[PDB]
């Protein structure tokens, strides 16, 4: 359920602007907790308050495909997202 | 007025209150926020009615609007029990009240 | 034991809402602190003994411990009146507080 | 009452850092609000407030070689009148 259709919106060889749906009112959360890295094999991480549906993903590797993913505080919301996107 | 605003504050003693339980583990936005506001209005308006008012009879308005709101919106908002007692409890609440005012 | 961090939590009531009253609303420093970290002290031993104890039964005692320690302490540092009726009604509200807590 | 001793520790031509005597443990205040503008400039005086556990403050901005009059308030005046001082920085 929360959160939902995480997106590449722009992306440079060596950024990624992602976005989702925070949901509606009743679901928006306190914070989303966005990771990425290497979608071989140490992740790196950050947080973005509740309210902002959007990030930036910086100092990436280009031509490398990475795994984005975003978090909600809690497993009582409806199940991470996570995509896949070359630089 | 020290009262009226003691008033407002006992009202929001129980909107954080039900608003704690409605966020999650302090997650949801919306609730959460709600819970902080409320607590910083609440506990600001309190300080307010002290400067003037006796700590004790401050301190049981204030907790004795925070539980009978609580009630009434348990009752109304959740479907709660209306047992004889706890009408006979609120009235003590309320008498209590009305009367710490009437003696001010 | 978790009756006694219940005692102690409504201790700690009592504390920040002395030192509430010496804050002058939340303006002189340390009695403006003792306050804050007060509740939050108060707040985490009742979430604590609230694990083992009733949730109705330890707030009744949590906040009727702060409840009548508020109207004590308040007599005697603050010099708050001692009125006969003040006391009875006192008295009817802290067991109309202390009764909606327990029925719940 | 408080507060009491209003200096200016440091001063450059764009800056000054102002201390104060915060007085007794009893005396401190949960925040001063300070108040600076060229004294008798047609300027509105600038505003900030300071956590009141801090004796310090520096005033950031202004105009090399007029003369600014800060001002240390407590919360509420029934402790003590605000002090002032003029400093030409
Ligand atoms: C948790 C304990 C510690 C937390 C304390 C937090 C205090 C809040 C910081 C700012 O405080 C406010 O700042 C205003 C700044 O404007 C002041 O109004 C002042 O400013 C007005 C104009 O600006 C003047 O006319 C008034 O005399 C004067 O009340 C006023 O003092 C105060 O409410
Ligand atoms: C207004 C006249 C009646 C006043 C008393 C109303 C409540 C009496 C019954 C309470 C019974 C509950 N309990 C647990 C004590 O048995
Ligand atoms: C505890 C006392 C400290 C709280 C300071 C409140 C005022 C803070 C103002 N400001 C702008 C510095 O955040
Ligand atoms: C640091 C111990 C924890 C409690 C805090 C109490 C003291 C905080 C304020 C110190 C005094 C402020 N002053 C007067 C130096 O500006």
């Amino acid at each position: 359920s929360v959160p939902t259709k995480l997106e590449v919106v722009a992306a440079t060889p060596t950024s990624l602007l992602i976005s989702w749906d925070a949901g509606h009112w009743w679901e928006w959360v306190t914070y989303y907790r966005i990771t990425y890295g290497e979608t071989g094999g140490p992740v790196q991480e950050f947080t973005v308050p509740g309210y902002s549906s959007t990030a930036t993903i910086s100092g990436l590797k280009p031509g490398v495909d990475y795994t984005i993913t975003v978090y909600a505080p809690t497993s009582d919301y409806g199940s991470p997202i996570s995509i896949n996107y070359r630089t | 007025m020290a009262w009226l605003i003691l008033i407002i504050a006992g009202i929001f003693e129980v909107v954080w209150a039900i608003a704690l339980k409605y966020s999650n583990g302090f997650t949801r936005l919306i609730p959460s926020m709600i819970t902080l506001i409320g607590m910083l209005i609440s506990f600001y308006l309190l300080s307010q009615a002290t400067k003037t008012l006796p700590i004790g009879t401050a301190y049981a308005i204030w907790t004795g609007i925070g539980a009978l709101g609580a009630v009434i919106c348990g009752i109304i908002f959740f479907k709660e029990p209306l047992t004889a007692l706890r009408i006979v409890f609120m009235i003590l609440l309320l008498t209590g009240i009305i009367g710490l005012k009437a003696t001010s």
